[PDB]
């Protein structure tokens, strides 16, 4: 049940009435009219200055999403809630998950040239007019999506639009501007070395998709630096950047409004034309992968695959099972049996990692470098028990659930990209509110069958830092064959 | 409040240019008076014909023989001391810079001889603009730069770090900052 | 607001006369490709080889 | 000067030319101190 | 008559004016309760606030205040340690807590339905706590940790060091913390002597934001919050004497730490209820903050900001790896400085550079300087005002402070007339030729004199 | 222009430029109006 669209049909508009319209904005200050300096000098601030004229019966704003679409495919979301600070965001479907071997790189590339020269724009002057308004900035790259966003005042919204739309629509790629953004293309992956849960969570991936769609890196390396021209990098847009592959999402923010301005920067000139792609499904291999580095802990992680990912029809039953174990809390499950009745044990947590058609689900624990063997013990025995809960353990899971749900939804820049995100990997929003009785419906038979499909397929075994006592990855396999997994 | 007083008047001053500047191209107008356009016109048939038209002739004339000469281009005569043609000449493509190279080289040694080249290796034309599609896109990127950082008059720290402090970012460059070390061996700012 | 080159006579583009006019747009490609076009290193002057 | 194992710099900024004598007498603090 | 002189120039935009009103009410007994209905959430966040701290401890027994704060959560009469815990998991809801040197801060997180249940706990655990003498033993354990782990996170250690050679003859130099010698020494008759001489209902404040109704808000308060005591004064009408002010320099060397050094500047600043306090507020904004490891899509070379600007490019290599400037308010003084990290030879450059900053807002600051800072400002603040429990901190701090809440609008029109040369004047009265307090650690070796610091607060130029 | 130190050159400019207005406005006053 996808959402309805409204249709904005583009319009020619006279260029001087509507700039009637654009926001009121100064680079210079060549003296100044007023003259009456500050008017509230020596009242403190237990004394109020307001008058009668700046008083209002409140009228609540429209908080429910509305949707609409452009003649060229792109799609628009929006919702106010009466704050005074806007948030903005482009989301296109354009991931490190479609580069090949002549590609590798490409994505990342495109990410540290955000913001650069366009065809009405130059570097200096959009980074320059950015700051001197207030407003923050940036670009994202992900496995499946690429993000631009912003955040400002909400006065400023019809400014940072183009800003945002030209990155996509006239980009020119300088040759002395890519010469002088390739030193920061190199120290990314090196910043990630010392980083050491985002070196283990790469590590996961790349082993768990061998050299196919969900393993492909994010960053770039030495080798990639080959194929770093322009050609390379506009046939890639080419490819991947129309209209119909993005959606743009604002909060706080008059929806009628936005609709106008995002017309405006697409009817004069022309957009990259579609194109039908084929998107290939992801291959699970699993295996093994050690990294020495000097540390006093013995990182380990051990995870298995989730067959469907976001839409294979469990998505609510792995998120449940990961509560009862324990995230990121003192009654779960992990504290008590693993944490509390072994002192040598630093930390332990489970993850879920969920993507548009495939994810992973497992465990990761520090320890002393001394006792990995024990490690691997008592990691197996808890895969060996998943399959089990009792009704007290699962009720207290949901409330658990339900409430960091609601609470997530509070901030801005959450609903912003969870709703882009939506949108993206399945074209439909679903609420928090059709979570809850999801969550609701989750019994113990359900989490009794996840875990035995999980097991099917091999696993994904990681270990980082000092590996002096880790044992063999026959070892590690059987350990887990033992205890029935 | 002596200073809003004089801000109100600049501020006059600003905001009357504004409600009367144009949306679109419009073409300059004319620099010199009716009464020096029509003297010229009228004076030009002679003027021309017997001094100015003759004048410019010339001038052509010494210009090629000399470049000829020497083997060079009339962009060739442009000093990288320069800021605008320094950052030109960083957005040349390799073949357009070799050539350069060369001809400044083959033209110092040829001035050192004091001997022309064969007529047969002067047959080119020396006012061709090859410079000019890199020197307006650097008048661009400058232009932008004093815009958008250089409008005021900023101050500094004086005689910090090398700098005098009233602007220079390269140190050693005026006298007063001159001999930087009394011991050691010194060093290179282009190896920091 | 600088003027708009006229290509049909040979007028060069480049600086200012590409960033703040609309020189390089063409109603039949995609404007990402039509001004890839306008880089300095595109032009040369009549006589150049 | 200091002797040369006490010219040793910790840091990796360069010496402005302001400051040449003062670190040309660089002294560690063995021990630690508070003042 | 051009279009570009007909742009829209909305100063301050209708939403600022169609705001929820926060509503109030005082109680007989003392208590005030204020909240805010924000229709368009279905969570909440309820707490107390309360106006006790460490500045109202003992010399004797500086850090009894942060020792009741671990106690409140060990039991009652009528709920047990593990009772406690097990009531809040089954609901989902949160529960915490923190100690300051003037404010004190209880609040919970919950749905809607579960907001009554979450006033009995708070009200329970802050009037019938029981202070067993055998848990006040083993907590010491557990606290004597935490002094370690402190000593690890230096900015907090830095702040410290400040604070107390600061305000060196007043209370409010004391730590939250105390020394060793006072918690291995803590007893339960030290801990109740500080509840009974603080913890009284004209310094308490209930507050909530979400889903929430006034009313029933009220009459909660009313039930549970009864057995307070109110206060009791014996002809005693005397006013406390302001802390003064001490220029001096508490400076820790030491050459087996690494290669980076810590240090912070202080300025005597003003109290919450000062007409120019908001004038701070912009001044800690021009001069703003700075990494080199997370400059963003604005290379710190061309900011417009002229503190990062001269930072960056000093010695063409940059001379601080972060700073940052800061502005605190007490209810009878303040504190104004910034805090940096820099290479052990770069250090004199760093401190001396923001120095100049801050002494330019007296001579030279322009109104392009003003207006990028007064927008970063309102990005900030107005963006922090998201969900349901900085809002409720933002009541609760309010009623402390001001006795009241200011409203949106009211902030922003008093923001908006503030220029350059208001900006001057306000940092001519305080900030020139002024005395200052520092702090630092690590290796210092070409850290500058006090009283080269002390003589950058005026130009001999002008 | 921005990025260097040569500050006082462009006053000496301004002031020889204006000297010579004067110095050749004092003498056609005297000699011609
Ligand atoms: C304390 C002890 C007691 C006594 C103290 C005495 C006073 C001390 C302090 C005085 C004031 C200090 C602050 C100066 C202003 C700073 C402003 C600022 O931050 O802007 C930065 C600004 C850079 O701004 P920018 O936009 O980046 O670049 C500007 C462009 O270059 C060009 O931009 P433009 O083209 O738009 O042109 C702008 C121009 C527009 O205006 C005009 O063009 C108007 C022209 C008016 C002409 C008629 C009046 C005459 C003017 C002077 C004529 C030439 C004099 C030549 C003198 C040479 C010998 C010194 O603006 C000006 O002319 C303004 C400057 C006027 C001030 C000059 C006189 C006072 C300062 C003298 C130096 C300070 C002492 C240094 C001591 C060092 C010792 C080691 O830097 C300056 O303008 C600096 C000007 C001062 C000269 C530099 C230092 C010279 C050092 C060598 C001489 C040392 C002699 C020592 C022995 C003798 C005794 C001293
Ligand atoms: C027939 C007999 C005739 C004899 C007449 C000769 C003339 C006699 C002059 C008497 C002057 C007495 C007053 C002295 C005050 C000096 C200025 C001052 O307050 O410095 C503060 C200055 C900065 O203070 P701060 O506490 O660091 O910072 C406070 C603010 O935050 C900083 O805020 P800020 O950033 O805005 O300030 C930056 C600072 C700039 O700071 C700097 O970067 C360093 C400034 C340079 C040092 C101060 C100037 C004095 C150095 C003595 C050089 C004498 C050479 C002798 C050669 C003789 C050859 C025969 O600004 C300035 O002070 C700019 C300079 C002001 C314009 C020029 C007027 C002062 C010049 C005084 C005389 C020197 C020239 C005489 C040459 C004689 C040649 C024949 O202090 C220092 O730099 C520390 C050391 C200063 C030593 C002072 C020694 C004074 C001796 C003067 C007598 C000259 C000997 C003449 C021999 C004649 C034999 C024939
Ligand atoms: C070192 C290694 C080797 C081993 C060790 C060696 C050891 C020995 C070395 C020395 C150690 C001791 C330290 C010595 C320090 C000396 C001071 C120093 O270094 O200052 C440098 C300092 C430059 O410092 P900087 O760091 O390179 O750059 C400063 C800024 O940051 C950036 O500024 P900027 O770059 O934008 O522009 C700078 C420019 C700025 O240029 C100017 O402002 C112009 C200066 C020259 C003006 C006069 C030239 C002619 C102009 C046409 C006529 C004008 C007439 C007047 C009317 C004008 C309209 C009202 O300056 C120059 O071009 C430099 C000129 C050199 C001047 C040196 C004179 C020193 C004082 C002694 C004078 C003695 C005169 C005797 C002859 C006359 C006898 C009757 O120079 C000055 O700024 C001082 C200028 C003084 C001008 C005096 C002019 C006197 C004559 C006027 C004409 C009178 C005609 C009357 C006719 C009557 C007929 C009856
Ligand atoms: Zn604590």
């Amino acid at each position: 049940p996808a959402p309805e669209y409204r249709r904005v049909p583009f319009v020619k508009e006279d260029m001087e009435k509507v700039m009637e319209e654009v926001p009121e904005f100064k680079y210079y200050y060549v003296g100044k009219e007023n003259t009456k300096g500050n008017v509230y000098e020596g009242i403190p601030l237990d004394q109020s200055i307001l008058e009668p004229a700046d008083l209002r019966d409140y009228v609540p704003p429209h908080s429910n999403i509305q949707y609409s679409k452009l003649d060229n495919g792109l799609r628009i979301a929006s919702m106010d809630r009466g704050g005074l600070t806007a948030s903005l965001g482009l989301f296109v479907h354009a991931g490190t998950r479609f580069e090949d071997v002549t590609n590798f790189g490409v994505t990342h590339m495109i990410q540290n040239l955000a913001f650069a020269s366009t065809a009405h724009l130059s570097l200096l002057r959009t980074v320059k007019t950015i700051e001197v308004l207030g407003a923050n900035a940036g670009c994202v790259v992900g496995r499946e999506h690429l993000v631009y966003s912003a955040e400002c005042l909400r006065s400023h919204m019809p400014l940072l639009v183009p800003m945002l739309t030209g990155n996509v629509l006239f980009p020119r790629f300088l040759p002395w501007e890519l010469k002088a953004c390739k030193e920061k293309l190199i120290m990314a992956r090196k910043r990630l070395e010392h980083m050491p849960d985002q070196m283990v969570s790469e590590l996961l991936h790349t082993t768990a998709w061998h050299n196919n769609t969900l393993g492909h890196k994010l960053h770039c390396t030495e080798r990639s630096l080959g194929h770093y021209n322009p050609d390379v990098i506009r046939h890639y847009m080419l490819q991947h950047f129309s209209p119909e592959n993005m959606v743009f999402v604002g909060v706080n923010v008059n929806h009628d409004e936005l609709c106008t301005w995002l017309m405006r920067a697409f009817v004069d000139y022309n957009a990259i034309p579609p194109s039908k792609r084929t998107v290939a499904s992801p291959v699970y291999t699993g295996g093994d992968v050690r990294l020495e580095t000097p540390s006093p802990h013995a990182h380990m992680a051990i995870a298995f695959e989730t067959p469907g990912g976001w839409n294979g029809g469990d998505l609510v039953a792995y998120s449940v099972l990961q509560t009862i174990l324990g995230g990121g809390g003192m009654y779960t499950r992990l504290y008590l049996n693993v944490l509390n009745q072994n002192e040598w044990v630093e930390s332990a947590m489970a993850f879920n990692t969920q993507y548009t058609d495939s994810g992973i689900f497992g465990l990761y624990m520090l320890a002393d470098p001394t006792k990995s063997a024990n490690a691997v013990k008592v990691m197996a025995e808890q895969f060996g028990k998943m399959g089990s809960v009792t009704k007290e353990e699962l009720q207290r899971a949901k409330n658990s659930l339900k409430s960091s749900i609601f609470m997530n939804l509070e901030c801005r820049g959450i609903v912003m990209e969870d709703v882009g995100r939506q949108l993206l990997m399945s074209n439909r929003v679903i609420s928090p509110q059709e979570f809850c009785t999801a969550i609701d419906a989750v019994t113990e038979a359900d989490i009794k069958r996840v875990v035995d499909a999980m097991y099917k397929k091999p696993p994904t075994v990681v270990a980082y830092g000092d590996v002096s006592t880790v044992p063999h990855y026959e070892e590690v396999r059987a350990a887990l064959r033992a205890a029935g997994v | 409040q002596f200073h809003r007083e004089i801000g109100k008047l600049f501020a006059s001053y600003s905001n009357k240019i504004t409600a009367n500047s144009p949306v679109q191209y419009v073409p300059s107008p004319p620099t010199k008076g009716k009464v020096r356009r029509a003297l010229s016109s009228a004076l030009m048939p002679v003027w021309f014909k017997f001094f100015r038209g003759p004048l410019d002739r010339w001038n052509l004339a010494v210009m090629a023989k000399y470049l000829r000469d020497h083997g060079l281009m009339y962009d060739d005569l442009y000093s990288d001391k320069e800021p605008v043609f320094a950052r030109a000449l960083e957005l040349l493509p390799p073949d357009i810079q070799a050539a350069r190279f060369r001809r400044l080289m083959r033209g110092t040694y040829l001035n050192h001889l004091r001997l022309y080249l064969p007529v047969h290796e002067q047959n080119y034309d020396p006012f061709i603009p090859y410079m000019a599609p890199y020197v307006e896109e650097a008048k661009f990127q400058l232009q932008e730069e004093e815009e958008l950082l250089g409008y005021h008059m900023w101050e500094g720290v004086w005689y910090s770090g090398g700098v005098t402090g009233f602007g220079d970012k390269e140190p050693g460059e005026h006298f007063l900052v001159a001999l930087p070390n009394l011991y050691g061996a010194g060093g290179s700012p282009m190896q920091a | 607001f600088p003027r708009t080159p006229d290509l049909s006579k040979g007028e060069l583009a480049a600086g200012a006369t590409v960033t703040r006019t609309s020189v390089w747009h063409d109603p039949n490609e995609p404007a990402i490709v039509s001004v890839s076009r306008f880089a300095p290193d595109n032009f040369r002057a009549v006589g150049f080889a | 000067g200091a002797p040369k194992f006490e010219r040793k710099m910790l840091g990796s900024y360069p010496v402005s030319p302001e400051f040449e004598m003062v670190w040309r007498d660089r002294l560690t603090a063995h021990g630690g101190y508070i003042q | 008559v051009s279009p570009l002189a007909r742009s829209v120039d909305a100063a301050i935009p209708e939403e600022a004016f169609n705001q929820p009103p926060t509503l109030t009410t005082t109680l007989p007994n003392g208590i005030r309760v204020a909240t805010q209905r924000l229709p368009f959430h279905q969570t909440a966040t309820v707490g107390v606030w309360i106006d006790s701290g460490s500045r109202y401890d003992t010399k004797e027994t500086n850090g009894a205040a942060h020792f009741l704060e671990h106690m409140t959560f060990k039991g009652t009469k009528r709920r047990s340690r593990i009772q406690l815990e097990q009531e809040i998991e089954n609901m989902g809801a949160h529960l915490n807590a923190y100690t300051s040197r003037e404010q004190t801060v209880y609040y919970a997180k919950a749905f809607k339905k579960d907001i009554p249940q979450c006033v009995d706990i708070l009200s329970d655990i802050l009037l019938n706590s029981t202070i067993d003498e055998e848990a006040v033993q083993m907590e010491k354990h557990v606290i004597l940790r935490e002094m370690e782990e402190v000593e690890r996170q230096t900015e907090e250690v830095i702040f410290d060091r400040l604070h107390t050679t600061a305000f060196r003859d007043s209370p409010l130099g004391y730590t939250i913390l105390g020394p060793e010698e006072n918690i291995r020494n803590m007893t339960r008759e030290h801990i109740l002597e500080y509840i009974n001489r603080n913890y009284t209902s004209d310094r308490m404040v209930v507050a909530a934001a979400g889903d929430v109704d006034h009313k029933e808000l009220t009459a909660l308060v009313e039930k549970h919050f009864a057995g307070l005591p109110q206060p009791k004064r014996s002809k005693i009408i005397l006013p406390t004497e302001k802390p003064f002010f001490c220029g001096s320099e508490l400076l820790h060397r030491n050459d087996d730490m690494g290669p980076t050094a810590h240090v912070a500047v202080g300025f005597e600043g003003v109290p919450w209820k000062s007409p120019d306090a908001v004038t701070f507020m912009l001044m800690q904004a021009i001069v703003g903050s700075y990494r080199k490891h997370d400059e963003g899509i604005v290379p710190g070379k061309v900011s417009a900001n002229a503190t990062v600007r001269n930072v960056c490019n000093k010695m063409t290599v940059g001379c601080a790896d972060m700073f940052s400037a800061f502005n605190t308010c007490y209810s009878d003084t303040g504190l104004f400085g910034f805090y940096a990290q820099c290479d052990e030879v770069a250090l004199e450059h760093c401190v001396m550079e923001i120095m100049f900053g801050i002494t330019s807002l007296s001579y030279a600051v322009t109104d392009e300087e003003v207006e990028r800072a007064k927008a970063q400002l309102k990005t900030q603040l107005l963006g922090h005002l998201d969900s349901t429990t900085a809002v409720a901190e933002d009541i609760g701090r309010q009623m402390l402070a001001y006795g009241r809440r200011m409203p949106l609008a009211e902030f922003l029109k008093r923001l908006e007339v503030i220029d350059a040369e208001e900006v001057k004047r306000v940092a001519w009265k305080y900030l020139h030729d002024a005395e200052v307090a520092v702090a630092g650690l690590g290796p210092l070796f070409g850290m500058p004199q006090l009283i080269n610091l002390r003589r950058a607060t005026f130009w001999l130029r002008y | 222009s921005y990025g260097n130190g040569t500050v006082l050159m462009p006053i000496v400019r301004r002031v020889f430029i204006g000297a010579l207005v004067g110095i050749y406005a004092y003498a056609a006053t005297d000699v011609v109006l």
